């Protein structure tokens, strides 16, 4: 993941 | 502060928690241990730029590639600039370096982004610190902060660990969200649960590899 959950 | 989280780690992985024994998972809980502050939103443009986050009193940061730290406060103005070599600056979205006009365009395209579309870990808690470095195995994101706390995110289950060395505790948070601080020394003393005994034998292998990694 790019990124933390949304 | 690391070698000291190392061994508390190594006390209750050594303790085997959750093998034998009747477990009392819950008289293991010291609410009065409680984060301050904790990574609830990150966004990694390491590929580009670096890693956006968001502590969990809505301040942001980025540590940039060039290990350089941008940090905005709360009030959306206040920043404070940590450069390479320590250098600690202080300034404000209103009146900041021309120099630093391209990094702080990048921290509020970040913020904006985190803000809009990232669900906030911790935001049924009540609770300034930059992140001095990071990594991402298979498995999670691992977040240490200048304030010796450890944050683990396990991407798979969205569960959580923040290992605070000063407390000596360890907050865990569950799939359902649930938010719970235990003494570490208490967790020895009643045991725990397979999940967060687990948990806590990845946190001593990732604090190891935080210490011959660092520079």
């Amino acid at each position: 993941x790019l990124h933390s959950t949304m | 502060h690391l070698s000291d989280m190392l061994q508390q780690l190594h006390s209750v992985n050594a303790s085997k928690p959750s093998e034998r024994g009747l477990v009392r998972q819950e008289e293991a809980e010291d609410p009065a241990c409680i984060p301050i502050f904790w990574v609830s939103k990150w966004v990694d443009y390491s590929d580009k730029y670096g890693l956006g986050y968001q502590l969990c009193d809505n301040s942001v940061g980025v540590l940039f590639n060039d290990s350089t730290r941008l940090i905005l406060y709360n009030d959306g103005d206040s920043l404070q600039y940590i450069e390479r070599d320590g250098t600690e600056s202080y300034l404000t979205v209103s009146s900041h370096p021309n120099s630093l006009m391209k990094k702080i365009t990048l921290l509020k395209y970040f913020r904006n982004y985190m803000s809009e579309h990232l669900l906030k870990a911790g935001a049924n808690i009540t609770p300034l610190p930059y992140l001095r470095t990071w990594f991402r195995t298979r498995s999670a994101i691992i977040l240490h902060l200048s304030n010796g706390s450890v944050q683990i995110n396990f991407f798979q289950d969205h569960t959580k660990l923040i290992l605070c060395p000063l407390m000596a505790a360890v907050t865990y948070i569950d799939e359902k969200r649930d938010f719970r601080t235990y003494r570490l020394s208490l967790l020895e003393e009643y045991g725990c649960c397979k999940e967060l005994a687990s948990r806590l034998r990845y946190a001593r292998t990732m604090v190891d590899k935080l210490l011959s990694s660092r520079s």
